[PDB]
């Protein structure tokens, strides 16, 4: 309703860097809000693309941002009669970023790895890696849970069980309130997908540079399966956290698996031991149900609700024709231990190929009426096809079915405006929570400031 | 708190086999590689091999191929070292080891399991007094020889541990399948023999506790 | 296999010193070295991994350095707990191999040994044996040499030596030497002598006795 | 007595016609003191209204082009007629309806293009062997149905990019099968091999030189290939006047839009041809797999009939995709493709067993209703499609157009076309809501309130603007 679409703030990265692919708000130890931005095609030292991360201080006028520097050099370690190898070319550093406390986590999901032993090897594969930074202190750490030192032959001989070589750890990421990093790794276990969790404190305290393979003992990874419903499911394509079992001393995980069960798609709600509490199935195959997931209480009863995006959902139209427009599904959490039911509300896109539901961002309470609100991206939506973000306000029965406000991309065609979104943080300290929108195709981020309702 | 808890001292014959255990406390044994290491006083430290208990795959120094077999049971959170066709050279202290952080490192150690390979039947010690001979000095020294016992240990004291200071009980040494040990005690010339001094040697293995009073040689 | 040559095999030092233990590998091991500590009669504790990284719990007076084939463990300001055995281990290649170790011992003033000699007991003789014992007590430094003589001529067979660890509250060392013979062989000779050679004297400390006579 | 025409009390000839299609208007100068000008034509003539003064348009449907249906579709040059009539002229007065007819024929001996698009991952090695005489055998069986068969071939594996592609050791790039005891081709996304031709031994000989490659993950890159084989018209060589059959053979799941992000590919498929002179798809490593809706759009625009010829283990899957891509047909492929000939011949029959009318550019104001007379020779009402047809069969549809009110534009036109057919019925609509005497109206008439008004069709009208 009350985001200001007249006076925006723009931040810009280098041409071709894909600045804005991922973003998040970052509070320093003093509570000053900045914006961390991922730019996964930023050029590294060898003029190869490796990705980069930027830490943008808040300024109404916007502009350019300083880099948050991470080590971009390939590494080699000869140890235990093996040669360990990291490969950072085209790794996509900044394909995800998330901030928690005064720490920033930025991931390179396509970072490759190999282990050589005489004439054999593990195979050069995208295990992914995450980089952690405490900007104020300069501390750095890394987390790469899928790295191994098993040779190719052993997986073949063991029928490719526990195969974490193609994890792409960090493809999605989220941090629990208590400071546990949870990474989505959609290539895990031969493309089933997995989640890897470890406390941030333990990641820092257990990392040392140059070791490359090291134990984070407090970590927990999800499990492999022989159920072909899970095969090529990309479980971990998206991830979120919330409270869904009623016990406030446990955090639950929400995991998107957009190609689950032969491309039907699913989202699952799990406890922290990776035991499934609920499963929501997609409605239409190939719709990519689970592409995006969001958790927020939209109806003011104190119980978290779930929003799921299916950006390629084809709506039924006249004369038995289908139109790809995208769809968002709201599931309100009921009282007690019961199942999440049928969706409470279906929101559906209007512009063909708009990909409505590609990103869904909790906004907090934008209009300050007591109910939390959301923003849904259609990165190729709008009448012009340039991209749109739609705001939906919460209310006692869920969300309103018609948007309160629509933000048309200020960038040219192809910008992917809305592909990344973050809200619920007041960046200018005016008492209303604001929205940041990435447009990686234009290498820019737009900040929308919330203002008093008119 | 990480702690590797090993089995007690083993005491076996030549040609026999033995299986030492190493049990993980405060962590899951599948978490890291587990290594076994042999220590002797003379030859020093030797890496036997390692296992990944998660999958059971092992590596060995080719010197120990045939002799040592490392296994693991994730169920009982325990790793094992079996040694076969035992000989004198296998008498040593055996340790299980795991890394802290580095996959390949050697940071946490169990307390060690001592193995002794001998044909010696349990034999009680002969305990002999050692009074001086030839003389009129101010400081004096006596002794106690414990000869031909098996197995270790022997607790040696004087006057039931009353006289404790000025004492030197030397490490036992092996002499053709049996142990010998000695102790010296030093006192002022007026004390002995006017105040009685006695050597108390306990050998729990043979359930013996001989009491030898140190007497002079024809006073 | 990679040979780890650790130096020095021992050093006599004092509280508060900075000392260094070096380790040389037969080839480059790119910092894949650990340092270990074994206190007297105790198990092992890890000090350093990957060349320079303190194991959790280890004080910062310990530090590791080096590169290629040459590495050092330095201990600034020696504590009383630091008198112990130290070893290097390489894990660049299987099999893992260890240094021969270094013992840190307590520095102190030179002290000559108290030498005492003891003939066989009556008890032992009646059972058929004859053991001549010689104690060399409370000396420093640790390097000592004992020689047995029978009627003035050296005897080497049938001798059994034992050495104590450095004593906790005077830092001296002590030794026991035992010459065992058969009764009948002991009765073939008259003179029995224990000769202790030590850096405190140019000539040896000699203790003898004649069988029967006193 | 007073009917609806008269009781409405209309002010003009235009308003008179808008009351009902049975109303007429009399322009006669000499009409009695106060008789009603809007009435039934029967009532106007009896009241001495002149024959030339009657305005009474009748709705009608006259044919402009109705060439007869062709008996043969080959039929060279291809002036074949499958829809009769081809053009008619509708005239409609306000709120009126008129009916007309259309015949549609599934013509015998029509040209066919069959482009064979084959999964050439390693599990299809044995299939490559089975089909090496397919071109010859297919020609023999299709000869019964058509005298103008062209066939061609293309092949796909997946995006040649990690993690789909093995990228170590260097030997694996040149020969993905190096750690097995064979050699296969370097991985490829989609390659066109043989442009559609009547020279069927070209197919046999091309297929005999093809070999498989090898990649890591089960879903394959066939949807990329369907897109390119569809939008690269000139390279694939689809003919304007032929049935287009695109035979997709695979034994595995498929990659879909948004899967590409696992290879770092986020750029959406642009639905354009990217197969150049080297005959490989050059955007394979830089553009995402296509969505079902984009495939549907392109398949429909190029009139391509997609056939999923897939193994039993993925039949349910592709049948379910088929439901989301209307007009797609599914057949069960054996594990070595030994039954693919009959699968293609049955698919062709199923493809040409339906006539489904589609309406394009229908004006807002117009409504249509359809009654169908299919193979049985009897009427099924409210229906605009026939099924279970044989090649050679003719069906017909009765159509009624109803106009609501009268629109601003008096001339519009729309099209009725069977799905997938070349030929169509163009309907030219004229809206007859005006009176001829309006063209001979008289503004500023001395006869109308002393010059203030306009004299049209016998009455005075208040001028512009009063
Ligand atoms: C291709 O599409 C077909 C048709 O949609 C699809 O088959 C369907 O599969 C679904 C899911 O496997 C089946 O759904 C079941 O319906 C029966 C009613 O007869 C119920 O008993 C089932 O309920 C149980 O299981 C549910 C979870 O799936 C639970 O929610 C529930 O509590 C029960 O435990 C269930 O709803 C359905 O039977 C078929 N439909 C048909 C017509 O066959 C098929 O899977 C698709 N295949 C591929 C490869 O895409
Ligand atoms: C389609 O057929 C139906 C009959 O099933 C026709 O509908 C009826 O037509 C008769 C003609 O005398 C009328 O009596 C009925 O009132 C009609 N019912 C309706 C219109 O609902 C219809 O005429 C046929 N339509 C076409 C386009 O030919
Ligand atoms: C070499 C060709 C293989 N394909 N392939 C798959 O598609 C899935 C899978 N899984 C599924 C999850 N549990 C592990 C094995 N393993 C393999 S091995
Ligand atoms: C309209 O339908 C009638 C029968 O209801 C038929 O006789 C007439 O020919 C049809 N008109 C046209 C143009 O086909
Ligand atoms: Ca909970
Ligand atoms: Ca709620
Ligand atoms: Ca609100
Ligand atoms: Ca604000
Ligand atoms: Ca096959
Ligand atoms: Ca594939
Ligand atoms: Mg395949």
């Amino acid at each position: 309703l009350n985001l200001d679409p007249v006076q925006l703030t723009f931040y810009a990265g280098p041409n071709g860097s894909q600045f804005g692919f991922s973003l998040d708000f970052h509070k320093d130890s003093h509570g000053r809000v900045a914006i961390v931005v991922g730019a996964p095609r930023t050029l590294g030292p060898s003029q190869e693309e490796t990705g980069g991360v930027f830490l943008c201080p808040w300024r109404a006028e916007g502009g350019q941002c300083p880099s948050l520097l991470f080590d971009l050099r390939d590494e080699t370690r000869n140890v235990g009669s093996q040669t360990l190898q990291t490969f950072k070319a085209r790794q996509g550093l900044g394909a995800s970023v998330v901030s928690w406390s005064d720490v920033i986590v930025a991931c390179a999901p396509w970072q490759h790895w190999n282990v050589l032993e005489k004439t054999e090897e593990a195979e050069k594969t995208p295990v992914g890696s995450c980089f952690l930074a405490q900007p104020e202190s300069g501390r750095r750490a890394e987390y790469s849970p899928c790295r191994g030192n098993t040779l190719s032959r052993i997986y073949v001989e063991n029928d490719f069980s526990w195969d974490k070589r193609y994890c792409e750890a960090g493809f999605s990421s989220v941090v629990t309130q208590a400071g546990e990093l949870v990474l989505g790794a959609p290539g895990g276990y031969y493309f089933l997908g997995l989640l890897a969790q470890a406390p941030v404190a333990d990641i820092f305290s257990s990392y040392r540079p140059g070791i490359l393979l090291w134990h984070v003992s407090s970590q927990s990874l999800s499990f492999d399966s022989s159920n072909p419903e899970y095969f090529d499911g990309y479980w971990g394509y998206s991830v979120a956290v919330g409270e869904f079992d009623g016990d406030l001393n446990t955090t639950e995980y929400v995991v998107g698996a957009p190609t689950w069960s032969w491309t039907l798609g699913a989202v699952e709600i799990l406890d922290s031991y990776y035991q499934r509490l609920h499963r929501l199935r997609g409605e239409q195959m190939a719709s990519y149900f689970g592409h995006s997931v969001a958790v927020t209480d939209v109806n003011g009863d104190g119980r978290h609700d779930l929003l799921v995006g299916a950006p390629l959902y084809m709506e039924s139209r006249a004369d038995r024709k289908l139109a790809e427009v995208g769809r968002v599904y709201l599931f309100l959490q009921p009282r007690g231990p019961h199942a999440l039911g049928a969706p409470s509300l279906l929101l559906t896109g209007t512009q063909l190929y708009g990909r409505f539901g590609s990103a869904i961002a909790p906004l907090g309470d934008l209009d300050r009426d007591g109910y939390n609100d959301i923003a849904v991206a259609a990165p190729y939506g709008g009448p012009s096809g340039r991209g749109q973000v739609l705001v939906f306000l919460g209310q006692s029965e869920g969300l309103r079915s018609r948007p309160s406000q629509v933000l048309d991309s200020p960038f040219p065609t192809g910008s992917a405006f809305g592909f990344s979104l973050r809200g619920a943080v007041d960046i200018d300290d005016n008492g209303y929570p604001d929205l940041i929108v990435g447009a990686y195709g234009a290498n820019q981020v737009a900040v929308y400031r919330a203002q008093p309702v008119v | 708190e990480v702690q590797l808890q090993q089995s007690g001292a083993e005491l076996v014959k030549p040609g026999a086999s033995v299986k030492l255990s190493c049990t993980a406390s405060g962590f899951n044994i599948k978490d890291t590689y587990v290594h076994w290491v042999k220590q002797r006083p003379e030859q020093g430290l030797e890496w036997i091999g390692r296992i990944d208990p998660a999958n059971g795959y092992t590596k060995y120094d080719p010197k120990f191929q045939g002799k040592a077999t490392i296994t693991a049971d994730t169920s009982s959170n325990t790793a094992y070292l079996q040694l076969s066709s035992l000989t004198s050279e296998d008498t040593a202290v055996y340790y299980c080891v795991r890394p802290l952080y580095d996959y390949y490192a050697m940071d946490y150690w169990g307390q060690g399991t001592s193995v002794t390979v001998s044909s010696a039947k349990t034999t009680a010690p002969s305990v002999y007094p050692l009074a001086p001979v030839c003389t009129t000095g101010s400081s004096v020294t006596l002794g106690c020889l414990v000869k031909g016992y098996f197995p270790e240990p022997v607790t040696l004291t004087w006057n039931s541990g009353s006289l404790s200071s000025g004492v030197h009980t030397f490490p036992a040494v092996l002499q053709s399948d049996l142990y010998t040990l000695s102790s010296s005690v030093t006192v002022t010339s007026s004390t002995w023999p006017s105040q009685s001094i006695t050597c108390n040697v306990a050998h729990p293995a043979s359930s013996t506790k001989v009491d030898k009073k140190i007497e002079p040689r024809g006073p | 296999d990679i040979l780890m040559t650790q130096s020095p095999s021992s050093m006599s030092v004092s509280l508060g010193d900075t000392v260094s233990i070096t380790c040389h590998a037969s080839q480059g091991i790119s910092s894949n070295i650990g340092w270990l500590q074994q206190k007297p009669g105790k198990s092992f504790m890890g000090l350093i991994y990957y060349g320079t990284n303190l194991v959790d719990g280890v004080p910062s007076r310990f530090s590791g350095s080096g590169s290629g084939a040459d590495y050092s463990l330095t201990i600034s300001s020696l504590d009383s707990e630091d008198f112990a055995d130290y070893y290097c281990v390489q894990y660049a290649q299987l099999p893992y191999t260890f240094g021969g170790g270094t013992k840190l011992e307590i520095k102190r003033a030179d002290a000559a040994p108290t030498v005492s000699i003891f003939p066989p007991s009556s008890e032992q003789l009646t059972s058929g044996g004859a053991s001549v014992v010689c104690f060399l007590n409370n000396f420093y430094p640790k390097d000592i040499n004992v020689k047995w003589k029978i009627d003035g001529s050296e005897r080497q067979n049938g001798v059994l030596n034992s050495w104590t660890d450095q004593d906790s509250k005077d830092s001296t060392y002590s030794m026991s030497s035992t010459l065992t013979l058969t009764k009948d062989e002991y009765e073939r000779h008259n003179s029995y002598t224990c000769e202790a050679t030590h850096k405190t004297s140019t000539s040896p400390i000699v203790k003898s006795f004649n069988r029967n006579e006193c | 007595g007073p009917n609806i025409c008269t009781t409405r009390g209309v002010s003009s000839c235009q308003q008179c016609l808008a009351v009902s299609p049975m109303c007429a208007w009399c322009s006669d100068e000499a009409l009695p003191l106060g008789s009603p000008r809007c009435d039934l034509k029967e009532n106007l003539l009896k009241d001495n209204c002149a024959p030339e003064s009657i305005e009474f348009p009748v709705s009608e449907a006259r044919v402009l082009e109705d060439r007869p249906l062709s008996d043969k579709g080959s039929g060279d040059s291809s002036q074949v007629t499958q829809v009769s009539p081809q053009r008619i002229a509708l005239r409609l007065r306000p709120d009126d309806s008129k009916n007309f007819s259309i015949q549609v024929r599934q013509v015998e001996d029509y040209p066919v293009d069959i482009y064979y698009l084959m999964d050439l991952s390693y599990s299809m090695k044995d299939d490559l062997w089975s089909i090496q005489n397919l071109g010859t055998k297919l020609a023999t069986q299709m000869r019964k149905l058509t005298s103008n068969l062209r066939i061609g071939f293309g092949a796909f594996v997946d995006k040649p990019v990690s993690p789909y592609m093995y990228i170590s050791p260097p030997e694996a790039l040149e020969n993905p099968c190096y750690d097995m005891k064979t050699t296969c081709l370097p991985m490829f996304g989609y390659k066109h091999v043989l442009t559609l031709t009547d020279q069927v031994t070209r197919f046999n000989e091309e297929v005999k030189k093809q070999s498989v490659s090898r990649n890591r993950d089960a879903p394959e890159g066939g949807f990329d290939a369907i897109m390119q084989a569809t939008v690269c018209d000139e390279k694939i060589g689809w003919r304007n006047d032929a049935s287009h059959l695109l035979v997709f053979t695979t034994d595995a799941k498929t990659h879909i839009a948004l899967d590409g992000r696992l290879a770092g590919i986020v750029q959406p498929n642009d639905g354009q041809c990217h197969v150049g002179s080297d005959n490989h798809y050059s955007a394979s490593t830089t553009m995402d797999y296509p969505s079902l809706g984009l495939m549907t759009e392109k398949l429909s625009q190029k009139n391509i009939n997609l056939i999923f010829a897939v193994t039993e283990n993925v039949v349910n899957l592709y049948q379910n995709y088929s439901e989301l891509i209307p007009g797609t047909t599914v057949g069960v492929l054996s594990m070595d493709s030994s039954n693919v000939l009959q699968l293609i011949v049955d698919a062709y029959g199923k493809i040409r067993s339906k006539v489904e009318l589609e309406v394009r550019d229908l004006p807002e104001e117009l409504s249509l209703s359809f009654n169908a007379t299919c193979l049985n020779n009897e009427v099924i009402p409210g229906l605009k499609s026939c099924m279970g047809l044989k090649i050679g069969d003719t069906v017909s549809f009765s159509i009624e157009a109803k106009v609501r009110g009268c629109p601003q534009e008096k001339e519009k036109s729309f099209t009725i076309k069977p799905v997938g057919f070349k030929d169509s019925l163009i309907v030219q609509v004229t809206f007859d809501c005006d009176c001829a005497c309006q063209a001979q109206a008289e503004p500023n008439s001395h006869r109308c309130n002393n010059g203030n008004g306009t004299f049209e069709c016998g009455v005075c009208r208040c001028g512009p603007g009063w």
